[PDB]
């Protein structure tokens, strides 16, 4: 259904996402994120393939911050590119520590 | 960076007379301080957030 | 984000711990009284009237 | 076994100061830490021989 | 006559939730202690034996 | 007075899944899933697949988290259960009257909703160990899994427990595989005890109603023989001396169960000389040191294996299974009175009826049945099948024995322990 | 053989209260914590002071 | 459909019966083809000297071996032919003589019951055979650490009292004890006054108690006579034995304080405290995720391999507490997180975990009382110490009224501030010193 | 052991040889692993007193005259109080060990009772051998003759 107003505040979200330039280090968000308890956990619960990935573009990023250098345009990240892979684990986690305080409630 | 140019203000202020723009733009820097701190930057980022859809 | 501590259980743990706090701040209040020998309630303890004039 | 290793006084020069795993990519940002140690020592120094006089 | 290991020979393990984890069989060792010396690992990297959940008021 | 006792209900279902109930007007109630699941069904490609789904019981399912799983059950005081057999996976249940509709609900989602999540699934997998080594520090353990894997090309073969190497190699989709090829409606059985048959079938209505997995109840059992022999210098030999008898539910199982009690299973008498135990006797004869010795009967649905046990000081090891293997010969020959025969159907019949004595042994034996037979049989008719049982029955069953192809194992100091060949 | 294992004589050792074998002991538990924490109650009114 | 409340008030009343003899009479029926039958004795260890320790143990051992009837092994051949079980067990209060059978049966198991009781051989040649035997068991049990620290825990706690002796008693008295000795320990305790038979299954109480007058007449129906002692309290201490030997792979530590006797109300709610702490073993499901915070931080920090709660009672005494088997980098762990929730339970016990105590209470009682075996033994040994069967809808009250205040008040007589007993074989130099044992049984912010 | 037993061949033919006899040859190169931390220094002594003896040993010597070895022969090589010669005797038996590993691939070995060595029949099955084909002769060939 959806349309003008859609774009727009996808524009606003897209335009902030390049403000932001994490992708130009070549990171995604989730790559981002502050590592409290919930999130070293959803790291744990990563799948191999995608564990790997992460630290790699992370690597890659602090190599790139301790030369003070960002990457070509080429291979900056696309914000409709942008997978939110750590997502749904980080979601879990996060609902299962809320059953957890709700137990400890009663 | 408006928190440090606050403070630069701050200090152009504490340096100066108790005299006609200065009490109440030091008032004004001073509650600025106080409203970036407490206030401003905790919003901020809020926004980001909501911002990247987190 | 402290919604966290507000439930049945929490409320029992207060009620459990309140003698404890109150009689830990009966220790504190007297304590200070004592250490600086303060005037206001030391001249109201019945003994310990070494004042005088 | 390295001396500067396992030694109980050197251990903890070691911990702090050669072998402590360090962020590859620190900015001169983080140079006002040992910056700050220096101008302990300094004020220390120059403190104690105008103490000697004062 | 049925029940595989109620039949008494064959094994049987179980695990829980609360309780212990069991092996059960008939093979023998109850008239193998009456004449004697097993000198039985009990509480080596073990276990607890008999059954809990089992007390009165 | 008591109550006069409710009967048992049963149902079978179109789809083949068995349901049975008893109100027995008690505080507590029993709910069993019984399932054709056990270590059989394992194949050379997943094997201890069905030890670590043993292990798994309070892991997250679709309808309830680990976390609620323990704390559920726990907050009512309840239990939840796994007890395998090599043919029978048995999830069990227990709580007080008014809370079993909660254990009903935790029952379906761990047999039915299992997510197996790959983390969880990870930080599982040294439990196998732990689980192994606990069970195999009874000797008898061991002996009775080589047992096995000498007796059989195939099927019964498998171990209970997962086999070393494949410790930490039992995958998510594995257990996945397992649980849709064989927890499903024509392999599984319902039983209840202290709950309504109403609740009951609304329940396996409503929530077993499962069909793809696997067409029923062997790859069949291949009986082989052979023999498994693990030095250990353990102070004491255990060895176990076996032939191919009868599956269960068969007149000849019935035979097999009679010469079991003939020759001796366990004691009656604490610290009792075994006197009417002809195993225990004859080798007393001839042997002085301390030993045991049984009768093993193990049943099955396809096969069986019937023979005897012995522990004993490694150099008394050929002793003690000759002087054993011989008094079965003796009745093998035909030597064996009516009175030994009327004593050992007294030892059978009091022995199982004090066997359904409690909700967990009734609720075990009910679902085994359901599995087995696909019926319930009242102890008054298991009674009559055991006196049906004439002593030539007893000396078929000793000569089969003696003249079947021999399956062995052994465990300790092996230095004066024969080889089949030997005996 | 473990069995052999008696707990030595501590009668030089025992408080008053605690000597004999057929009393409970509960009935001077009371009594002699009083005393031992009235000790160490004493001291840091002493130490306060 | 019935609920939990209704179901209990289903559950059939113990009938009781006493003879002219004393000796106490008690059935529960019910509709079962088999039966458990037996004679529950007010003795054991606790009723024996220094020169008569392991007597009574020692009878256990010649009991089953012949009568003046059936002589040698003939009783065992009654026993095995009709398909019955014979079985004993002493504790340091009570001796248990029982046969599971076939209720057609009953009249036979009766009759062997009170051959064994009462008509004991003790022929020379067997008591010397027993010896032996005894001796070896004592060699056997040795090698088991939670035997040995439980035995060091009486042996400790209890110290100068009858309590502090073994079942089984020293190796000298093993080789000592004569005929004389143990016919003067049947004379002074076989007594029917001190004596029940027990029943729970397929049987009428008139048919029980027909059987009690045939075969249990004339043990004291002129007879009682001078000289009993009636049992002296015993003193509990505040102590430890440290059985250091770094040969073993696996600490046991054993920890109680002074429990009250049998009678005592206050049972009920510390055995609510006590399903709280709960037990835990390295083989149950659940690492993180159990109730228990000993149970939860003992699985996810590896603190052990096993611990249980106990609550053993004698009369007008007890042990309560806890045994537990861990690593020897482990025991300070253990023995700090135990003790803080025994502190925590006495000053700050809430209500969901009370609850949670309760119905594994519920569960527990209900789940052991579940064929004639445990029922016939409840039977047997409650009116020995409660004079009456306790109905399991009393023991539902009991339990119902214990809420957090209940747990708490009742935690803190016993646990808060008092002087445990401690008990420690294996590789126990990391086991805490007394002193800072005894100060965890208090806590400074409290 | 553990070295050795990376090999898949070294366990085969340790389990061929337990496999094939009651006795003798049926002893593992290696040591069994309930024995490691057993084997005690009596052993060891035992070991070499009844083994280590004159009528159970050969000196053999590469670029040393026949004199110098003759002498250390008779000086130091003079022991006996050890036993009577060459086995127990070796039971032949026969049957089957089996290895579940899931390991990639299989190895298999299956064998009987052949000829004690220096016997003529021995010959017969080293030529049987070299017929049916041992190791290859060509850096990555087909194997033509085998
Ligand atoms: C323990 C080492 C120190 C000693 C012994 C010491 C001693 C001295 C002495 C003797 C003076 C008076 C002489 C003078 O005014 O020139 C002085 C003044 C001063 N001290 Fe320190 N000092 C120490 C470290 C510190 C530190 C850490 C600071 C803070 C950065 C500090 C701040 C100053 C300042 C601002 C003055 C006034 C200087 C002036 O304008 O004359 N000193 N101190």
């Amino acid at each position: 259904a959806v349309s003008a107003s859609s774009r727009w505040l996808e524009g606003i979200r897209k335009w902030y996402y390049n403000a932001a330039g994490f992708n130009k280090l070549g990171l995604m968000r989730d790559d981002t994120i502050h590592e409290n308890d919930d999130v070293k956990e959803a790291i744990r619960r990563l799948p191999e393939n995608l564990y790997d990935d992460r630290v790699f573009r992370i690597k890659r990023a602090l190599d790139l911050s301790m030369r003070q250098q960002i990457l070509p345009k080429e291979q900056w990240t696309k914000y409709e590119e942008d997978k939110s892979y750590l997502e749904p684990y980080l979601k879990e986690v996060i609902r299962e520590r809320k059953e957890r305080e709700e137990w400890a409630k009663k | 960076w408006a928190l440090v140019a606050d403070l630069l203000t701050l200090t152009w202020i504490g340096g100066q007379p108790v005299e006609h723009p200065y009490i109440t733009i030091g008032q004004l820097a001073s509650v600025l301080y106080f409203l970036l701190i407490l206030v401003l930057m905790p919003t901020a980022g809020t926004i980001e957030n909501k911002l990247l859809k987190w | 984000m402290l919604t966290r501590f507000l439930g049945p259980r929490y409320r029992q743990l207060a009620r459990n711990w309140v003698p404890t706090a109150s009689l830990w701040g009966a220790v504190g209040a007297v304590g200070l009284v004592w250490a600086t020998d303060w005037r206001l309630i030391l001249d109201w303890v019945p003994y310990i009237n070494g004042k005088f004039k | 076994t390295n001396i500067r290793k396992s030694h109980p006084l050197m251990k903890i020069v070691n911990n702090a100061f050669i072998d402590l795993p360090a962020p590859s990519n620190i900015s001169s940002w983080w140079n006002f830490g040992s910056l700050l140690g220096i101008c302990l020592i300094l004020q220390i120094l120059t403190g104690l021989f105008l103490a000697m006089h004062y | 006559m049925l029940s595989v290991a109620a039949r008494s020979g064959p094994f049987a393990p179980v695990l829980s939730a609360t309780s212990r984890g069991v092996a059960g069989a008939l093979r023998p060792l109850v008239q193998a202690a009456v004449p004697a010396t097993s000198e039985s690992p009990v509480l080596d990297l073990k276990r607890s034996v008999l059954c809990r959940e089992s007390l009165r008021g | 007075v008591p109550p006069h006792p409710q009967d048992l209900e049963f149902t079978r279902l179109p789809n083949g899944l068995v349901i049975a109930s008893l109100e027995n007007y008690a505080p507590a109630s029993r709910i069993g899933l019984f399932i054709k699941a056990g270590s059989r069904y394992e194949n050379s490609n997943n094997l201890g697949t069905s030890h670590l789904l043993r292990l798994a019981s309070s892991l997250t399912t679709k309808g309830a988290s680990s976390f609620k799983i323990t704390r559920g059950i726990e907050a009512v005081g309840g239990k939840l259960s796994v007890t395998s057999t090599r043919e029978n996976m048995a999830y069990t249940v227990e709580c007080l009257r008014d809370d079993v509709d909660i254990l009903m609900e935790f029952l379906l989602n761990v047999t039915t909703a299992p997510e197996f999540r790959r983390w969880e699934v990870a930080a599982l997998q040294p439990q196998l160990r732990i689980d192994k080594a606990v069970a195999l520090q009874n000797p008898q353990a061991h002996v009775i899994e080589n047992l096995h894997a000498a007796a059989y090309r195939n099927a019964l073969a498998n171990s209970l427990y997962c086999p070393d190497y494949r410790i930490g190699k039992v995958t998510p989709v594995e257990l996945h595989d397992y649980v849709q090829n064989h927890f499903t409606s024509a392999r599984m059985a319902l039983i209840g005890l202290g709950v309504s048959h109403p609740v009951l079938k609304q329940v396996a209505e409503q929530f077993l109603n499962i069909r793809g997995g696997l067409g029923l109840s062997g790859a069949k059992a291949k009986y082989h023989g052979g023999e498994i022999r693990e030095q250990n210098g353990d102070s004491l030999v255990h060895a176990a001396l076996v032939a191919e008898s009868a599956a269960i539910g068969s007149a000849e199982a019935n035979a097999f169960s009679v010469l079991q009690h003939v020759l001796g299973a366990g004691p009656h008498v604490k610290r009792g000389s075994n006197a009417t135990s002809s195993l225990y006797q004859a080798v007393a004869k001839g042997v002085h040191q301390p030993f045991d010795v049984s009768a093993f009967n193990a049943s099955y649905s396809d096969s069986g294996l019937f023979g005897f046990y012995t522990i004993s000081q490694a150099a008394s090891a050929g002793d003690v299974i000759k002087a054993a293997y011989n008094q079965v010969k003796t009745i093998a020959q035909g030597n064996l009175s009516n009175p030994d025969v009327q004593a050992a159907k007294n030892k059978l019949k009091a022995g199982y009826l004090m066997s359904v004595e409690s909700s967990e042994g009734f609720l075990d034996e009910v679902g085994s049945q359901a599995l087995a037979a696909g019926s319930y049989t009242p102890p008054s008719t298991v009674l009559q099948q055991i006196d049906a049982v004439a002593d030539a029955d007893v000396i078929n069953a000793a000569k089969k024995f003696v003249s079947g192809r021999k399956s062995m194992a052994a465990s300790g100091n092996l230095g004066h322990t024969p080889f089949i060949d030997e005996l | 053989s473990h069995t052999d294992i008696k707990v030595p004589d501590f009668s030089d050792y025992r408080r008053p209260e605690v000597l004999d074998s057929t009393k409970s002991s509960k009935e001077s538990s009371e009594a002699r914590k009083g005393f031992s924490y009235l000790v160490t109650a004493t001291t840091t009114v002493g130490v306060a002071y | 459909t019935a609920t939990y409340a209704q179901a209990l008030q289903s559950v059939p009343e113990t009938q009781v019966s006493q003879l002219d003899n004393g000796l106490r009479v008690a059935s529960e029926q019910s509709s079962q083809p088999t039966c458990t039958v037996g004679v529950w004795i007010d003795a054991g260890s606790r009723y024996e000297s220094e020169k008569n320790n392991g007597a009574g143990y020692f009878v256990e051992h010649l009991a089953f071996k012949g009568t003046k009837n059936r002589p040698g092994n003939a009783l065992e051949k009654e026993v095995e032919s009709m398909g019955a079980h014979l079985n004993a067990y002493s504790t340091r209060e009570h001796t248990a003589y029982y046969i599971k059978a076939l209720s057609k049966d009953l009249p036979k198991a009766v009759e062997l019951l009170a051959d064994i009781v009462q008509n004991c051989s003790l022929e020379d040649s067997q008591i010397e055979k027993e010896r032996d035997v005894i001796l070896q068991e004592l060699q056997e049990n040795d090698t088991s650490m939670r035997d040995v620290v439980f035995n060091y825990l009486h042996a400790t706690a209890f110290q100068g009292t009858p309590l502090a002796q073994s079942v089984e008693g020293p190796s000298e008295n093993v080789r000592k004890l004569s005929r004389a000795d143990l016919t003067e320990y049947l004379s002074r305790h076989y007594k029917a006054p001190r004596m029940v038979l027990a029943a729970a299954g397929g049987l009428e109480h008139r048919q029980l108690l027909d059987l009690a007058q045939k075969h249990f007449s004339g043990l004291s129906g002129t007879y009682d006579e001078d000289a009993v002692p009636t049992l002296s309290p015993c003193r509990f201490t505040g102590s430890q034995i440290c059985h250091r030997e770094d040969g073993l792979p696996l600490a046991h530590v054993a920890i109680a304080v002074e429990g009250p006797g049998w009678a005592h109300p206050d049972n009920v709610a510390l055995q609510v405290a006590n399903a709280i702490i709960g037990h835990y073993d390295c083989t149950y499901g659940g690492g993180a995720h159990l109730s228990s915070p000993l149970a939860s931080i003992a699985a996810t920090n590896k603190l052990c391999q096993s611990f249980q709660t106990f609550n053993i009672c004698y009369a007008d005494t007890g042990l309560l507490g806890a045994h537990f088997v861990c690593d020897h980098m482990s025991i300070d762990d253990m023995m700090f997180v135990l003790q803080g929730q025994w502190m925590r339970l006495c000053t700050s016990a809430t209500e969901s975990e009370v609850l949670r105590g309760k119905n594994l209470l519920r569960n527990a009682l209900v789940s052991h009382l579940d064929g004639t075996t445990p029922v016939c033994e409840d039977i047997g040994r409650s009116l020995l110490t409660y004079g009456r069967r306790i109905p399991l809808a009393e023991w539902e009250s009991r339990i119902a009224e214990v809420d957090a205040r209940v747990v708490r008040e009742v935690c803190s007589k016993y646990f808060y501030d008092q002087c445990p007993a401690v008990a420690g074989f294996g590789p126990i130099e990391q086991l805490p010193d007394y002193n800072r044992i005894r100060s965890g049984m208090f806590w400074l912010r409290f």
